[PDB]
């Protein structure tokens, strides 16, 4: 009941050094939302840096 | 009794000296076997043999014992004596029956299986020609 | 020429799909294009979802 | 001759017949999906006469009109179901069977 | 029901044949889920033929269109009905209301 | 040096909801974490509904049981909202026996030593006569999610009902600014959830947030078959051992089983200790099976 | 239609909003600002478009 | 992931003792049995199936009801007791 569907990432398809595409499957149903939405609020708003 | 079966009984080229009424039977349970998942477990290949009949109707069996296997045939010494102990130990005595289906108009109840159990038949009746000899110096053609 | 008829009735229970056609008391009609998520549903600022 | 609407036929399975009863009508509650057998029924096909080879199949049997087919009501491909009510109407002469 | 009505649910409810319309007022007696017996009513009632009224609700059976024309008792046991008020609801109503 | 959020308070302001407090949390945190949370707790949560009845003198679900003013299909409603926590089993099978004018509450369930009903004012039907009783078995399961009846019966008297096996009903989140400790620009995320009493609130954020760092665990023709067993870097007593049943090549081994080897006394006490250092760098023994002897791969050209 | 709508409200104007008349380097941290909440979807801006 | 998981880690036999009127089967089947005033599965694996079958207070239909619930093999198997409890049966 609580062993869900545990996915792996399956290519990084990337453009040149500071650009890329990373894909993620399988996610169980309502959770590529989820995922995309913390690590989309996590990257953009803090993170630790220097400017 | 339409003696429709007591014609065929004696049909009797190749089932002669065969077990004639062994015949019927199987042709019976081919008719009313073949497809017969259903009922309990299965079918039933033991039948009251009334040879004036013809048709067989499918008759169960108890099978009296002493032991708790096979449980659509469980009988005991307690459970006996509702009939006045008049069952024993070790009698194969009968109290259900069964269907079969329609007559000679149901071509395939027992055509395909009724071929199929005349194959079994006929296994049997080439297993018994080969224990005639049982062994001999005879030749053959590749 | 016919022997005995025999008549069955089937009671099937057909629920809600994308398809079915819901429509108000005005002339709103619709297809019901996608059957969402409880998660995804719009909420306020009490908890229900609409 | 006329029909016959009883239990299987021939050309059935345990899948052909296992929701039936022994009179071939489905039972009030079987659950089908589309495609299952409600009513077996079977009609007559060629009449002939007595066939040589199968000499032993054809009058085992005692089928003098005989070679009867296949023509059973069947759930039409795609519905489900739940049996709720079913109705034997039978004009009169005609025996009755043990449903009825 | 509807929570934005015009109140002229009702009349076409009653007014139409779907739903149990008590025909003389009194006491329910017997409620389940195929019947409703109404005890009538003394001033309402006959002086012969001693009177107590039985509906026999209509249960799950096929309409023209495929649906499930079905009566649902609404009332509970000893309670008191007017002449002229619903005691099953049908196919869409609701106490006597139009819900569709 | 991010702050972590630990529970602070527990406020079980009514026997369904409460209100879990997480403290305290760095700006930006309290949106994602409750929106995530959020998400969890409705997505996927552990459940214990109902999914099989067997009223006893009812065949179909679309009968009408003699003294009951409500049809069975109400009945079936009315026991698919039923609200149950069982303890150590996976499903459960409830009994319930009742004869006498008036309802037939849940609290008339026979209950066994680990079911616990959480309400038991909640009505199933209503008996209407002096000798008319119902007599019925429920069947209770763990399960995740909604599973209707039409994806997922052998005899004609069970009843399936749907399976809504989902204990939270309304989960809200309202960050709001944080005191004390000594620092300012923190926040509180306060969850108000909505259960039907089979959930605890602190098991529920533990296992959101334990399901929730399970999805981020995501980031946070062989030579050795194909050439000679006298090939190997082993002495020549090794490959013999292989080679007295016949074997020529190490796809021949590996085509075989190791039980299959030890079956025969032809290799010894020290031919297994080779077959073990061969098998360590996992190109062969490995457990396959070919065709005959060659892959895809070892195509014939 | 609902396109169009998405569109007319994306690019339009108004004449305070969040971020009224900042200076961005290229559209790319103008949808960062959108995004993060730092500025509105029509706020009056200099950018560096090429 | 490393941030978001570093914010989470302060997170992360019953048929004999059952009664004869508890049993699938109609209420004759158990009255059968409670004729010889038992209330208990267990007090019917007490005692043999040949000491209920030389009493007629069990039916025909009772008989093989009998059977239909031994088929289960959890009571009525011969079996003897101390006179209620086993060990696991114990009195805490």
């Amino acid at each position: 009941v609580t062993e869900f569907l545990k996915p792996r990432l399956v290519d990084i398809e990337q453009v040149s050094s500071t650009h890329a595409k990373v894909t993620l499957e399988p996610l169980e149903r309502g959770f590529g939302h989820t995922l995309g939405n913390a690590l989309r609020r996590i990257l953009l708003s803090s993170m630790p840096g220097c400017a | 009794m339409n003696k429709e079966i007591l014609a065929v009984v004696e049909a009797v080229s190749n089932e002669k000296a065969l077990p004639r009424e062994k015949i019927f039977e199987a042709l019976e349970s081919a008719l009313a076997t073949a497809t017969k998942k259903k009922y309990e477990q299965e079918i039933d290949v033991r039948v009251q043999i009334d040879r004036k009949s013809g048709d067989f109707d499918t008759f169960r069996r108890w099978l009296v014992v002493d032991e708790v296997t096979q449980p659509t045939k469980e009988i005991t010494l307690e459970a006996a004596r509702y009939e006045d102990e008049s069952l024993n130990l070790g009698d194969y005595v009968e109290d259900q029956i069964e269907s079969v289906t329609f007559d000679r108009i149901t071509t395939q109840t027992a055509k395909q299986v009724i071929v199929q159990k005349v194959r079994e038949a006929e296994r049997a009746m080439v297993v018994d020609q080969f224990r005639e000899h049982e062994g001999e110096i005879i030749t053959g053609v590749v | 020429g016919v022997l005995k008829i025999v008549k069955v009735y089937l009671a099937v229970k057909r629920r809600i799909q994308p398809g079915d056609k819901m429509a108000g008391r005005h002339g709103n009609k619709g297809v019901i294009s996608k059957i969402n998520p409880i998660e995804d549903m719009p909420y306020d600022e009490n908890g229900t979802p609409v | 001759g006329p029909e016959e609407i009883t239990a299987d036929i021939p050309n059935v399975g345990e899948a052909a017949l296992s929701k039936l009863d022994e009179s071939g009508i489905v039972y009030i509650g079987a659950e089908v999906t589309g495609g299952d057998i409600l009513v077996g029924k079977v009609t007559p096909k060629g009449e002939t006469q007595l066939t040589p080879e199968e000499k032993l199949l054809r009058a085992i049997f005692g089928e003098k009109a005989s070679d009867v087919k296949d023509s059973s009501l069947r759930v039409p491909n795609g519905v489900s179901g739940t049996v709720i009510d079913v109705q034997v109407f039978t004009r009169d002469g005609v025996e009755k069977d043990k449903r009825a | 029901k509807p929570l934005v009505g015009t109140g002229m649910e009702r009349a076409v409810a009653v007014d139409s044949g779907v739903t149990a319309v008590a025909k003389r007022g009194g006491v329910v007696q017997y409620v389940d889920a195929s019947r409703i017996v109404i005890k009538v009513n003394e001033d309402e009632m006959y002086p012969g033929e001693a009177g107590i009224d039985i509906y026999n609700l209509t249960k799950y059976t096929r309409s023209n269109q495929n649906t499930c024309i079905n009566q649902m008792p609404c009332v509970s046991l000893g309670e008191p009905v007017e002449r002229g008020d619903v005691l099953a609801d049908g196919p869409s109503t609701d106490l006597g209301e139009l819900a569709l | 040096e991010f702050l972590k959020p630990r529970l602070v308070d527990i406020e079980q302001v009514s026997s369904t909801h409460a209100k879990v407090t997480l403290e305290p949390l760095e700006r930006g945190f309290g949106h994602t974490l409750g929106n995530a949370l959020r998400r969890i707790l409705l997505s996927s949560m552990p459940g214990c509904a109902v999914t099989e009845v067997e009223i006893d003198g009812v065949l179909h679900e679309y009968s009408t049981k003699e003294g009951v003013q409500e049809d069975i299909l109400e009945i079936l409603l009315n026991l698919k909202g039923l609200a149950v926590r069982v303890q150590g089993k996976d499903e459960v099978i409830l009994t319930l026996n009742k004869s006498g004018i008036g309802p037939v509450t849940a609290a008339d369930i026979t209950h066994d030593g680990d079911v616990e009903i959480v309400k038991p004012q909640h009505v199933i039907c209503h008996l209407t006569d002096e000798n008319a009783s119902i007599s019925m078995r429920i069947k209770v399961q763990r399960g995740r999610g909604y599973v209707p009846a039409s994806t997922r019966e052998r005899p004609i008297g069970r009843l399936l009902v749907d399976a809504c096996y989902s204990p939270v009903e309304r989960i809200a989140y309202n960050v709001e600014a944080a005191r004390v400790e000594q620092r300012t620009d923190l926040d509180k995320l306060v969850i108000e959830m909505e259960t039907n009493g089979t959930i605890d609130p602190e098991e529920a954020i533990r296992r959101a947030a334990t399901i929730l760092a399970e999805q981020l665990e995501a980031f946070v023709f062989d030579p050795i078959l194909l050439r000679p067993v006298d090939d190997l870097e082993l002495t020549v007593r090794s490959a013999n051992c292989l080679k007295a049943e016949a074997i020529h090549y190490i796809g021949d081994l590996v085509q075989r089983t190791e039980v299959e080897l030890l079956k025969t006394p032809n290799l010894g006490k020290k031919s297994l200790t080779e077959i073990k250092d061969v098998l360590a760098s996992r190109g062969l023994s490995l457990g396959m099976r070919l065709e005959n002897w060659p892959p895809a791969s070892i195509a014939d050209e | 239609q609902d396109v169009v709508l998405g569109l007319y409200y994306m690019t339009r104007d108004c004449v305070n909003a969040k971020g009224e008349g900042m200076v961005l380097t290229g559209p790319k941290e103008a949808e960062r600002l959108y995004r993060s909440g730092l500025a509105s979807l029509h706020a009056r801006v200099k950018v560096r478009i090429t």
